[PDB]
């Protein structure tokens, strides 16, 4: 019942680098804080205890130190395996976790390269349209997507997607998917999304004309 | 009571 | 090396109740105190319930707090979660979780988890997806890479698994993780790149399968 504040909520490292989390309690609570590491998919799995017992099995690089209510993580010569999500969770009173840090590759500026689909014929006939737009392999992951029909904005009928930072690259990908009725769809001619991103001069803007 | 007390066994019994 | 496997997780109505198992090995289990911990992506970790050795203490966090009951069978070295009245909330993964097994210190936290399993809480009706082609308009293409994909809209309950070519395509693809549409129904998209200059010599079908409807469909994508 004891609120863990975690900072930052992403960091991003290279291999070699020293990276610190930090945590918070909103009450006192002694030494009694974990530290958990969790890859996309699996399961936490206990680093440091007690606020500083390094668990068996756990490299060295790994270390934890603070009491009371200021606790840091900290990762010396951090290691490919170590890219991850880690969260504190405190034990004094029943147990509660921190919200997170994402600790990912960092790597030069890529600019994406931005793609625009109109809807198929296909679901057209079904009555919908979805227009996808894709921005492809680019980092840091902050993007920016907005929607523009016939040049007026669009709000709230687009979702986006992330993937997953890639392995090799170190890129991420990113949809932003607008949908439509079919006869909000044939009301208007342009469909056109802007994307703004740090490896871009300007915003860019691809678009298509319906029926072109 | 306190649930954070030890819920395993006695480690003395 | 300890071991936790959680089942019985899957697709349950508002209001209604499921119950889940954990069965573990590689310690005494009858010695050990042990957790129900959840994840969300929007919530992040959230305690759910403990309960000592021997079964006779239980605590539960306070939104589940009557609605959810922790119970354990060391004759068969298995934990329980049963839950009733079910509500949004209570979608998630559900991991069974060893409390901390030490006695260095007097107060205790927890130290193995499981592999998790789902717990979706939903309202809708098992459905295939309507599999649509991606392609970019002709007229406009540029650069030398092309782009394509097949959009997997209006399916429940997650996964879907996709392929391209039969898996003879692998590099350059990307299939993102679904969205929750409005309607309660999920859609993806899978797209790839590929040189613009293929397009004319190389047949592209993305291969959608959906085991829970027992669904296929492979879809060819034409350049527009």
């Amino acid at each position: 019942d004891i609120q863990m504040t975690q900072s930052p909520s992403t960091l991003s490292a290279s291999v070699g680098d020293r990276v610190t989390i930090s945590c918070r309690a909103s009450q006192t609570i002694s030494t009694w804080l974990a530290w958990f590491q969790q890859k996309p998919g699996k399961a936490p799995k206990l680093l440091i205890y007690a606020a500083s017992s390094l668990q068996s099995g756990v490299p060295s690089r790994f270390s934890g130190s603070g009491s009371g209510t200021d606790f840091t993580l900290t990762i010396s010569n951090l290691q490919p395996d170590d890219f991850a999500t880690y969260y504190c969770q405190q034990f004094n009173s029943y147990w509660t976790f921190g919200q997170g840090t994402k600790v990912e590759i960092k790597r030069t500026v890529a600019a994406p390269s931005v793609f625009i689909f109109p809807p198929s014929d296909e679901q057209l006939k079904s009555g919908t349209a979805s227009v996808v737009c894709l921005l492809n392999n680019f980092y840091p992951r902050e993007a920016k997507v907005q929607w523009k029909v016939d040049n007026a904005l669009q709000s709230g009928n687009s979702q986006e997607s992330v993937t997953e930072q890639d392995s090799k690259d170190s890129t991420y990908s990113l949809s932003s998917t607008l949908t439509l009725s079919k006869a909000d769809y044939e009301k208007h001619k342009v469909y056109a999304c802007e994307v703004t991103h740090q490896g871009l001069s300007s915003p860019v803007t691809k678009s298509f004309n319906r029926g072109e | 009571p306190d649930p954070n007390a030890n819920p395993n066994v006695d480690p003395n019994a | 090396q300890v071991q936790l496997v959680e089942s019985g997780g899957g697709v349950v109505q508002p209001g209604r109740s499921l119950r889940l198992s954990c069965v573990a090995s590689g310690f005494t289990f009858s010695n050990a105190g042990m957790h129900w911990v959840r994840q969300t992506p929007g919530k992040g970790l959230e305690w759910v319930a403990i309960i000592w050795y021997d079964g006779s203490i239980k605590y539960y966090g306070e939104s589940v707090k009557g609605r959810f009951t922790i119970s354990r069978d060391n004759s068969k070295n298995t934990l329980y979660l049963e839950m009733s009245s079910l509500r949004a909330e209570d979608t998630a993964v559900y991991f069974c979780v060893r409390a901390y097994s030490g006695s260095l210190y007097d107060k205790y936290g927890m130290d193995v988890w499981g592999q998790g399993t789902t717990v979706i809480v939903s309202s809708a009706s098992t459905k295939g997806p309507s599999v649509f082609p991606l392609a970019p308009s002709s007229k406009s293409t540029s650069g030398g890479t092309a782009a394509l994909g097949c959009l997997v809209k209006d399916y429940f309950p997650e996964p879907v698994t996709v392929s391209w070519n039969s898996g003879a395509l692998t590099s350059g693809v990307h299939t993102f993780p679904a969205v929750l549409q409005s309607s309660g129904l999920y859609s993806l998209s899978s797209v790839v790149t590929v040189p613009s200059s293929s397009l004319g010599t190389q047949t592209y079908i993305c291969n959608v399968n959906h085991k829970p409807s027992n669904t296929k469909v492979d879809k060819k994508v034409e350049p527009k």
